[PDB]
């Protein structure tokens, strides 16, 4: 799922349960095997400090009858990840109603102890995790798959800089191209 | 701006945001604002939780069966688990709380069904023995859904409540529950009720966890329904945030 | 004639002066602050403003 | 000098700035006032260390090549380009056109060889590195009249001392040097695919000037190249797979990303 | 006026109206104009074709499959056989063009499927063969669309193009093409796709039966997919428009 | 107003009075007042805790013996426990905070001994193990006051802290902490310090439950001292109160 | 510029400057007119080689390390830290929070080395001091992509001339360096104790361009800091017990003072 | 511009011009003389006069 185009898509179905986990990653680009080869995390690279917020746009492509509810949350570095849509809601989180406007953006805001961060791993300074709920199950009518998609997509805020170029890890070379 | 099928609630970091819906219905014609220093009863100085104890608290989601019998959650004890709300009634005598109740759920447009969404302030529920008062185990949730039935509780020594859809559990037909602010989600065409409570009570401040002033009741009155196949469930899931919580007496951790 | 400009400062003034015919020797335009994203960021034909959906 | 944050406050009006088609190729501008309430928050970050021309200008080592002082080889000889240096290239290859001026430093060091030569002294090697315009003449043995530089550019450096430097202009038959070219030179469409004639500025080629000590001697001649002056246009995505040719964009598939766990693992293998 | 469902763009004799869709994608921020003389390097008088090159060409029909990997015509090479467009860039040495890149995919709201619709300008594939470059008849297209796969293509000493859809053919991550002119058609919601790519070259004015300046990629990242039984046949047909095409250097016919 | 004896520190709901003692010590010359714009490095919104978070937390109370080491209570890490600075300092990653640290002992005029009331910002303490770092609960309090000893902590392999009161586990000389804000208590006349401390470090906020900004050290340099009989159990109590609290980034429970 | 004494005279008012609780946690000021009487006396005296800057911008070396010039070790690797010298490292620890810019410079002195080898001589070694911020790419052999210096800095010198310079400018993500950082960097308390990432400019490696000589040569790069636009907040108590290690404030309990005789002796033993 | 000063005298000018694009290379400001020992020294919130004893 990491040599297809399987790799983009995020795997959604109707579960009865709900308080399932769509997705779960931690947002720490340029380090994160989820934005390290994406077009602000291989910008990122060549950084060693970033700071500003980071939208989210998760884009629904189900059917058209499909519908859902998902609880988007963003939870800080305080403790290790939610694992209960109870526990998930306590941070910042946005609930994503679907139904025309098949994309909802949320945006993650600047939440650390200082005016940057490092872009390579570090454990002064983290930033915490991205997670995604099920807020209320996809309902899904009759001939119409119950199997649907969603897109994540990564971009910064106009809120954000860079500070001190170094050079990319993700290149190599042995001997000169003949 | 646009269509009303959009709404957009946010309240400190967490933001609610509907594609359809309807109006949002505001309380008994107030909207949940401080109390003033004219019906300030508390000498006290009071505390001021802002962004940290308004944010959109997500109680146990229930599933909604082909016929369902309905379902409650107390208001005060439906959040003295979740987050700062749980521990500030607790470490505090005297509270005074708004609510947004948000109930969200949503269905194919093959699906049929209607919910009302009230809040009954001060719901007095009945007990099956008719000599008994409730225990506070099952006349309270524990911020998860406690569902009534369709047929009478029977009578005998037990202390469980009267559950029965059609009173209601407290004596009143349950058609005339309108009067209250709400509105119905009916699975047609809109898929959120939003009801502004403003703080009501006899008295300016009261405990928390020991009284509960408004009890919100969800209560199917057309069943949902649909053909063969498809999805088999639809779940409501309920989410609530105090608005406007104001504290006094801090005294320590208790019950 | 000397150009002054100040320094780069986080939160001043040099003398520079180019002393060679070619201005293709002038050293580079560091300080050159300008942004717009206007452009790859929101291409549409008609801006959409953030109040309403851009869809009907 | 970046944007700053300002006071908010509770929404409860049909404005949504967050939920809005991005099926219309249009990124919405989302700010944290929209998805919570954040104060007025000044912000004094600087997004310079970020512009174009400040983040391709950093001198860049393209190449190198070793030339005997007494033996066969006593010239290198080098066609101009960047791509042979995956670290360099990699940078340029982030922009489809780019226009900028040259500044090249040569960092020639030289290495005694093995030898059983007695009485092994040197006396100062000095290094010619002369620049050959695209279309000129060729050397061939080191002593040919091509290096008597007529009109062809050359620094002579004598060993220990300052490496020598020299800028170049903007060269180029266009108005920018493509760092794609998807097209060929014939007009069939056959030879050559996209080794069009605008980023081939000649040849350059060095030699030892004199005859060094009695011995062997190698000296390797070191290029570097700065970008001064960038201006950059139509950005598109960086390489992902490693590059395979001097001239080609040849690859050999590979991962789509660095693989881990489980879709909700929060630790990277 | 009213809804932004709807769109019309009349180009000469040829409109292309969209009951349902979204906004039209101009662009870097720039629409396609006549070159200025601040600009014009030709010494020679251009042509105006004017309407009657300026049509919307429609190119091959490709049928989408349930799993399919995706397509990409070039943009002087797709328009080199249909009308007045294929005669001028034979006739004449150089060339300038601008286009309105307009694929049209219509579903029922009982399928679903997404397609990126980028517009790569310069796109130099790579080979399977890791030091032969590609054939022009592999590479190009005959206004017929060459599709992808995925699976590598095999090496020898052939020299058919590599060809995986998560690497474009060039060596670049597929998710990252989003940085040029595109738009999505999801079949949810959304019917076409319109990119109005403005000349786009390091020189003025280029042959164009020897260099191609854009390439277009649609590339399926969510698969169609559907029950079982309705339609298994779902086209995605491209209607492309020359727009302000400018002509030098009257030659004879050639290759 | 008349003698300087006198002083009452009211801060929320309890209040410190205490007949007899000295000026209050401020800080560096520096009052702890609330983050302004220019430093907020935060983007989120921040509570207001204001009085529930305020009052005069009384830690525990250590016997000061007729020879006794001295005392360290590590300041995020004392109220770890207590009231709502305890529950905050978990629900929200950052935090920011001034001090009023209060000490106060009694003792009759017939007794003597005199004890140096320092607040090291920054105590990083060094380890028997000269390779070692010392362990998170032989460093850290948990309101608890841990005492140091008078001959060297032996080295092993044990990650024990170094604690020998003339280095003051850190190896600079204990005659020298008196740069740092302080007072004194000498039992002869002065039965309480009050050190003001404004917040202090590196990064405009930071977590507290894992990092600790200030360090209050109670070291006796003048032993208690008496004649036979009387009383022989002085203790020291100390009351600290958080001032201009300030959180953001709510979070969840932690560590 | 100090302050200047006054005439007094005689005192017999209830004034008594004198006599003031200390215990008050107030130094209180006495001048010797207070305790005596002293006339005008003008003082000229200046309080200014005792600045904050001027005290903490003086050169001082903070490491050196050796390299081989053809064997194993041909390039050495430092993690930037002033804590590697006594002498610098007890200056910076009087302050808990510093601020400054560094300047490096760096002294490469070579030695030959002895050996059995025939003809050895030297070509003017030269000299790659490369830094790299932290989080860089980390090289293993010397002759890896790594040495190409694609953004990342470096000096190149070549031997015989001014020691190379540059300037740093102050890096830290915090908006000041701290010298003593009490707390972990894990939530847990565990690991590591301060070895926070506020003093941590990634590492600076060195090696030799050229092959030098036919024989070995080592050669020592000696690191110099200079702080410059220096800023220090919060004074603490100077270090009294010797240093143990690089990262911890590990130490043996040793005297509080040299020791004397009596109490009343009027000479140090 | 020239920035002129008075050179540190006991009991005179030096041309200075800043010639590099970051201030963060301009030569240390070796002089900057201030003093403010109301800080360390007597950090107590209502200052001692000198002419009465501190405590009643
Ligand atoms: O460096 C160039 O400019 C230079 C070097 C070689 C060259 N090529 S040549 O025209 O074939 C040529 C080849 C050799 C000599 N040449 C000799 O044969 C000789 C013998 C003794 C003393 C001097 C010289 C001397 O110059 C001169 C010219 C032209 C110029
Ligand atoms: O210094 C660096 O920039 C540099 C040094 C090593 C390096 N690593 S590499 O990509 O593994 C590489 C390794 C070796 C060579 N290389 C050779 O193998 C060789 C043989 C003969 C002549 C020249 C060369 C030459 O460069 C080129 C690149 C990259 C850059």
């Amino acid at each position: 799922k990491v040599n297809s185009m399987e790799a983009y898509q995020i795997p959604v179905r109707s579960n009865e349960g709900s308080g399932t986990q769509v997705f779960g990653f931690p947002l720490q680009p340029g380090y994160s095997s989820v934005f390290s080869r994406t077009l602000l995390g291989e910008i990122l690279n060549y950084y060693t400090h970033w700071s500003g917020s980071i939208k989210l746009t998760f884009m629904f492509c189900g059917s058209a009858m499909a519908t859902g509810k998902f609880l988007l949350a963003y939870s800080p570095p305080g403790a290790g990840a939610p694992t209960k849509r109870v526990d998930a809601m306590l941070g910042t989180h946005v609930i994503w109603d679907v139904g025309l406007q098949s994309s909802c953006v949320l945006c993650i805001p600047w939440i650390s102890q200082t005016h940057y961060r490092f872009v390579a791993s570090d454990e002064y300074t983290a930033g915490g995790f991205i997670t995604c709920w099920y807020q209320t199950n996809i309902v899904v009518p009759a001939d119409a798959q119950s199997s649907c998609y969603i897109m994540c997509f990564v971009s910064a805020c106009n809120d954000f800089s860079v500070r001190l170029l170094k050079d990319t890890p993700f290149i190599s070379q042995q001997n000169f191209f003949q | 701006g646009y269509s009303d099928r959009a709404r957009s609630i946010t309240l400190g970091n967490s933001t609610i945001t509907t594609q359809e819906c309807a109006n949002v219905v505001v309380g008994y014609g107030v909207w949940p604002d401080y109390l003033k220093d004219s019906e300030a009863t508390a000498e006290d100085q009071p505390t001021q939780p802002d962004v940290a104890t308004c944010r959109f608290y997500t109680l146990d989601s229930v599933q909604w069966q082909k016929t369902s019998p309905g379902w409650w959650w107390k208001l005060p004890d439906a959040l003295s688990n979740l987050g700062l709300f749980g521990q500030n009634m607790q470490y505090h005598y005297l509270g005074r709380t708004g609510y947004t109740v948000h109930v969200q759920c949503n269905a194919s447009k093959f699906h049929q069904g209607c919910l009302l969404v009230v809040c009954v302030p001060e719901a007095e529920m009945g007990c099956a023995t008719l000599d008994n008062t409730p225990s506070s185990a099952e006349l309270l949730g524990g911020d998860t859904a406690k569902e009534f039935a369709d047929k009478p509780v029977a009578s005998g020594s037990n202390k469980l409540v009267q559950r029965v859809v059609y009173n209601a559990g407290m004596g009143v037909g349950v058609g005339n529950l309108t009067i209250f602010p709400h509105q119905w989600i009916n699975l047609r065409t809109n898929n959120s009720a939003t009801i502004v409570m403003p703080y009501t009570n006899s008295v300016p401040m009261d405990n928390m966890f020991r009284h509960n002033n408004v009890t919100l009741m969800v209560i199917p009155f057309v069943p949902l329904d649909y053909c063969p196949g498809s999805t088999t469930y639809v779940p409501i899931t309920v989410t609530i945030a105090p608005m406007c919580a104001e504290y006094n007496g801090l005294r320590l951790a208790g019950h | 004639g000397a150009q002054v400009s100040t320094q780069k400062t986080g939160a001043i003034h040099y003398t520079n002066i180019n002393y060679y015919k070619d201005a293709a020797s002038n050293s580079a335009n560091r300080q050159d602050f300008t942004q717009d994203p206007g452009k790859f960021t929101e291409p549409v034909k008609d801006i959409m403003i953030k109040s309403l959906p851009a869809l009907n | 000098r970046v944007a700053d944050t300002v006071g908010t406050g509770p929404t409860n009006s049909e404005a949504i700035p967050a939920l809005t088609a991005a099926e219309t190729g249009h990124t919405s501008q989302v700010v944290p006032g929209d998805t919570m309430q954040t104060r007025h928050v000044k912000n004094y970050h600087s997004r310079s260390e970020s512009t174009i021309e400040n983040f391709l200008c950093r001198s860049a080592c393209v190449y190198f090549t070793e030339y005997k002082n007494s033996g066969a080889k006593r010239y290198a000889e080098w066609v101009l380009t960047p791509r042979q240096a995956a670290q360099l290239r990699r940078k340029l290859e982030f922009f489809t056109y780019v226009r900028f001026d040259l500044e090249l430093t040569f960092v020639i060091t030289s290495t005694q060889q093995p030898s059983t030569t007695q009485n092994q002294d040197a006396q100062i090697l000095t290094h010619q590195i002369m620049y050959v315009p695209p279309g000129g003449p060729v050397p061939d043995k080191v002593d040919s009249y091509v290096w008597q530089t007529s009109t062809n550019p050359s620094v002579f450096w004598t060993e220990g001392n300052a490496p020598p430097r020299m800028s170049i202009p903007f060269l180029s038959i266009g108005n920018a040097y493509s760092n794609f070219y998807d097209g060929w030179s014939e007009f069939s469409r056959n030879g050559v695919y996209g080794i069009n004639t605008l980023n081939n500025m000649g040849t350059l080629y060095a030699r030892h000037v004199n005859a060094g000590s009695t011995g062997p001697i190698k000296s390797t001649i070191r290029i570097y190249f700065k970008p001064k002056h960038v201006k950059a246009w139509i950005p598109r995505p960086p390489r992902l797979c490693q590059y395979e040719k001097a001239k080609n964009v040849n690859f050999q598939p590979s991962g789509v990303t660095t693989t881990r766990q489980s879709i909700t693992t929060m630790t990277n293998t």
